[PDB]
């Protein structure tokens, strides 16, 4: 679990490289700051003017226990329990 | 409550129900309030009665319903 | 005459309708004959005692 | 779903509604009125004490 | 026996430096721990510290500082029990107070927020209605029926009438020996106790 | 004949709406909510002006001015009165209609007293039944103590005049008595201490130049407009001025001189304004500072 | 479920905690239990008067003329509340009622005159 | 992970995400398409996504699918009255075919707003009543309102305890 997580840690990627390795804006949208767009990221070098191809559906490995959250099937009387801050 | 084929209680088999006293004048004029009352609430009951048929009878024969059906048959064609 | 509310309720629609008018609403209770309360009734659809002597 | 049948509640009621028709009381028995207890002897029941 | 200087004006208490030199920047419950078996505790705290003027082993937050009072003028103290991101009262377990002074914060931010002492979300609505004309009859005039202009009732049979004699005659005849007195009528208006 | 333009003509509301302003960053400010983690799309050049071309779009509607409307008059109809009804009850009915498909403003709701009159419920008594019935998230039934003046003051010294707008909007119908006094009262303030900043961008700013414009206290407003380099908001804060007043000392200066652009601020400043000294140094300054810029 | 008979009513409902009524106006089967299955609620009626003095009555007007042109009945509660509100007339008992409540009134006030006269 | 590929399939978000709601006139679909062929590309991929979102907005109009009957694949919808829909689906993708139905037998936004409109009256505010249909159980929830004895216990005066030994 030490091995691992300091593993999955320091291989995510930033928003800065995303823009770079596909020279796109990456856009922050906020419910609370409703649709109004915040730049996060901008690539340094020349910005694309194509965008990326829409997909219908996307062909991505799902989580069922996500998805059984979602839709309200994942039943236990040990989740979201009231603890001390952490 | 008990049904028919319980027996009658044994202290109410001599019991014999007076009705009550009658005061002449009120009692008249208490018998033409209800003539009348009775008589102001079937003419609403049968308005009330007359706009329930109306109703029914503007969605299944109305003119604003038979003008929609053409349109939805017109646009289907 | 209607009762208070309602006519107060009819008079509501005439004016939101656009129909201006100074004619008062008011009930026929000429259809409606009251009959006494002991009037004979019908003796061909009333019931008879079921043969249960005691 | 194939409800079994229930002969003797078809057969019973026949019966008793054949019995109401051959073993009726009478307008004598039922409307007769003793004039000292002022009761219905067929069924016991004491007027109202309007009528007496 | 503790008698707290700071009972009528609590909010000088925080900016003092007793309390720095205790709390700090932090806030009073920062360094709290339950006592429970297992990982997992109980969903409610302990009702309260303080029983017939006896404090227990390990005070909240609020009862082991006599000096910390739950008013709603204390708006510093407040803010250390309600999140600063999302504008929600956190729960007891999460401080660890207990279900007294917890009940006793709620209502104090409560009442701060009715008073603008608590700075909340106050969000933008929409109207009520979609429109605002005052022309319909409901919120409006209404042509006064000719019955109510004469000072008269809405109906005749309202008002008493007295009957004929010959038709009390049938009733006393209908209804011999179980009669009672004839009633004259009644007075124009409901009498008072003087 | 002649009518004098309303709070809600195209003419009008274009010169509030470009007054107000438009900002993003203060109309779509953080909300203190519950939160969900945000959601990220990669946008071109393009993209992103589309998105925010949506924001404007959405920000015009989240600023739309409320109608202003008049004092409403109170309700005394009587519909019934029941003299044998008198004295046989202690307490009062109040009779509602909840029909669903009605209008609150043509829904019947009266009140039988103790004495058998059948009259209509009053103002406060309607939007009190409303609330009971269809309850209106925002609105409680009891009116709060927030808006008395010792408690309104404490926002006002915060800076929070937005705040108690949106609690009477909330609260109180438009054409309310305590709608109308809970909001002279905040303007009066930002008058005096001269916030009127803090309400632009939001829909409470028309209704406070419309307060102002009619009572004659816009020296303030110009003034700050002056000092912010607005001069396009100024020059049509008096023209709308003489519109509402065309028989006035300016007005009638205007068309003899036929002044445009500052200079219908200088003839305001003479003939009508208050504070005439006040807004000439203000607006020399100004004048000025912007002939350095050119150079 | 379906009863031999029967017809429907528009009555009350009594609903709340022990010496705190409320009604519920809802129109239902006769046969049916007074707070059991009802077909609406067409309002409701609050006895106990409230901060400012005043007894709530939710009427729903427009569904409780569907029920009366459908064949519905009305229990003498709900036939006293019309009265008052002036959908219906004023029910004769609330008018007989009201006359002996005087004359007891009125009874009243001679012997307080006489005791305070007399002695 | 979630079996199969494209597992989002078997969301609810995904299966709501269809626009094509039939009429009442729609009975039966038929689907023929072939499994092999460019010109079948999208009937292929209209059988993979869109059906399953079109049952479950219409799970009372059966959807039977045929394999490799004819040389083209084709649309056909039977009519209550009668009448056989023929939709030539070839050469076109799936967002095409999606689009084409919802036209000629789908229902628009005006006649499904009204539907949803008609389900807001059933819920009236004022009614009384469980959580589960109704907002509010008693009038005791209602500032103002006597509140309930449980939280608030009312006044001796108001109690039949007391009245009664008050009166006797
Ligand atoms: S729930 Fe309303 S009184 Fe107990
Ligand atoms: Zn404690």
């Amino acid at each position: 679990l030490t091995q691992g997580l300091f593993r999955g840690l320091s291989r995510q990627e930033t928003h800065q490289q995303l823009a770079d390795k596909k020279g796109l804006h990456v856009v922050e949208i906020r419910e609370e700051c409703g649709p109004l767009p915040i730049v996060v990221a901008s690539p340094r070098g020349p910005l694309r003017k194509d965008p990326e191809p829409e997909d219908e559906v996307p062909d991505v490995k799902l989580d069922w226990e996500d998805v059984k959250t979602a839709q309200g099937m994942k039943r236990s009387v040990w989740s979201n329990l009231k603890r001390a801050a952490t | 409550r008990k049904t028919r084929h319980d027996p009658l209680a044994k202290s109410k088999i001599e019991r014999v129900n007076m009705p009550p006293a009658v005061d002449p004048a009120e009692f008249f004029v208490l018998m033409e309030r209800y003539q009348h009352y009775r008589q102001t609430v079937r003419a609403l009951r049968m308005e009330f009665v007359s706009e329930v048929q109306r109703k029914v009878h503007e969605a299944r024969a109305g003119v604003l319903a038979e003008r929609k059906a053409l349109k939805d048959a017109a646009e289907h064609r | 005459p209607y009762p208070p509310l309602l006519r107060a309720m009819i008079i509501a629609e005439r004016q939101k309708n656009g129909d201006t008018s100074t004619e008062e609403p008011m009930l026929n209770v000429q259809r409606i004959r009251m009959e006494p309360w002991d009037y004979p009734a019908k003796q061909e659809d009333k019931g008879r005692a079921k043969g249960t002597p005691v | 779903k194939k409800v079994r049948p229930r002969l003797i509640a078809e057969l019973a009621r026949r019966v008793r509604a054949l019995r109401e028709q051959l073993n009726r009381p009478r307008d004598s028995q039922l409307y007769a009125v003793d004039y000292e207890t002022l009761t219905r002897p067929f069924s016991g029941r004491r007027l109202p004490v309007r009528a007496w | 026996v503790p008698i707290s200087p700071y009972k009528d004006e609590p909010w000088k208490y925080l900016e003092s430096e007793e309390y720095q030199e205790r709390y700090g920047s932090r806030p009073v419950w920062a360094d709290y721990r339950r006592n429970h078996k297992g990982g997992v505790p109980p969903q409610r705290t302990r009702k309260t510290c303080i029983r017939r003027n006896k404090v227990v082993g390990n005070p909240c937050p609020i009862c082991r500082d006599h000096k910390l009072h739950v008013d709603f003028r204390n708006v510093k103290l407040l803010e250390q029990f309600v999140c600063a991101h999302t504008g929600i009262i956190f729960y007891a377990p999460y401080t660890g107070v207990c279900v007294k002074q917890h009940k006793r914060l709620t209502q104090a931010i409560q009442k701060a927020r009715d008073h603008g002492l608590l700075i909340y979300h106050i969000p933008q609505v929409e109207p009520r209605d979609l429109d605002f004309s005052t022309s319909h009859g409901a919120v409006s005039a209404t042509p006064p029926a000719p019955t109510l202009v004469s000072g008269d009732p809405w109906y005749p049979w309202y008002n008493w009438k007295q009957p004929p004699e010959r038709e009390l005659s049938r009733l006393r005849r209908l209804y011999q020996g179980h009669l009672q007195e004839e009633s004259g009528p009644p007075p124009e208006s409901m009498p008072k106790m003087p | 004949e002649t009518k004098k333009p309303t709070f809600m003509d195209e003419e009008v509301q274009s010169i509030l709406t470009k007054m107000t302003g438009l900002n993003l960053q203060k109309t779509f400010k953080p909300a203190i909510q519950e939160l969900k983690p945000p959601t990220y799309k990669l946008m071109t050049q393009a993209q992103l002006e589309e998105a925010t071309r949506q924001a404007v779009e959405a920000a015009k509607v989240r600023l739309k001015m409320p109608p202003v409307l008049e004092e409403r008059v109170p309700i005394n109809d009587v519909l019934a009165e029941d003299k044998i009804l008198e004295g046989t009850e202690t307490t009062k009915y109040v009779f509602t209609d909840i029909s669903y498909s009605i209008p609150h403003r043509e829904r019947f709701i009266v009140v039988r007293e103790p004495s058998g009159t059948l009259r209509k419920a009053s103002w406060e008594e309607r939007d009190r039944m409303i609330q009971v019935y269809f309850p209106k998230e925002g609105r409680k039934i009891l009116t709060p103590i927030i808006f008395k003046e010792e408690n309104l003051r404490t926002m006002y010294s915060q800076d929070r005049h937005v705040d108690v707008l949106n609690l009477c909007f909330a609260q109180f119908e438009p054409d309310s008595t305590e709608y109308i006094k809970v909001h002279h009262k905040t303007y009066e303030d930002i008058d005096k201490r001269g916030k009127y900043d803090l309400l632009r961008s939001t829909r409470y700013f028309g209704g406070m130049v419309w307060y102002f414009v009619n009572n004659k206290k816009i020296d303030g407003l110009l003034i700050d407009q002056i000092q912010r380099d607005l001069i396009d908001d100024a020059t049509n804060l008096v023209q709308l001025y003489h519109v509402l007043h065309p028989d006035g000392q300016s007005a009638q200066g205007a068309k003899d001189q036929a002044a445009e652009g500052i200079n219908l601020i200088k003839v305001f400043a003479k003939t009508e304004a208050q504070k005439g000294a006040y807004i000439e140094l203000t607006l020399q300054t100004y004048q000025e500072a912007l002939s350095r810029h050119s150079a | 479920k379906a009863y031999r008979g029967g017809h429907l009513t528009i009555r009350l409902a009594l609903g709340g905690c022990t010496n705190r009524p409320f009604y519920r106006i809802v129109a239902a089967h006769n046969k049916c239990p007074r707070d059991g299955r009802f077909v609406e609620q067409l309002g409701s009626y609050d006895p106990l008067p409230n901060s400012h003095g005043e007894k709530l009555v939710a009427l729903n007007l427009d569904r409780i003329r569907h029920w009366i042109g459908c064949g519905a009945h009305l229990s003498k509660p709900m036939e006293k509340l019309l009265g008052l509100a002036g959908f219906f007339p004023l029910h004769p008992m609330m008018i007989t009622n009201a006359e002996r409540l005087r004359r007891k009134r009125a009874r009243e006030v001679l012997l307080a005159s006489q005791k305070t006269d007399a002695e | 992970p979630m079996k199969g590929r494209f597992p989002i399939r078997r969301t609810l978000q995904y299966l709501s995400q269809g626009n094509v709601v039939f009429k009442d006139s729609v009975k039966v679909m038929t689907v023929n398409y072939n499994t092999h062929g460019e010109l079948g590309e999208g009937a292929r991929k209209f059988v993979f996504f869109n059906i399953p979102q079109i049952q479950y907005k219409n799970p009372w109009v059966q959807i039977m699918m045929f394999k490799n009957m004819t040389p083209s694949p084709f649309l056909r919808f039977y009519l209550d009255s009668g009448e056989q829909v023929l939709v030539d689906v070839e050469t076109k993708s799936n967002k095409e075919i999606m689009e084409h139905i919802r036209k000629i037998l789908g229902k628009n936004e005006e006649t499904l707003r009204e539907e949803e409109e008609e389900k807001k009256q059933l819920s009236h505010p004022a009614n009384f009543g469980p959580r589960k249909y109704c907002l509010r159980e008693c009038i005791c929830e209602v500032e103002g309102q006597v509140p309930c004895p449980s939280l608030v216990p009312l006044p001796k005066e108001m109690r039949g305890k007391y009245k009664a030994a008050l009166k006797a």
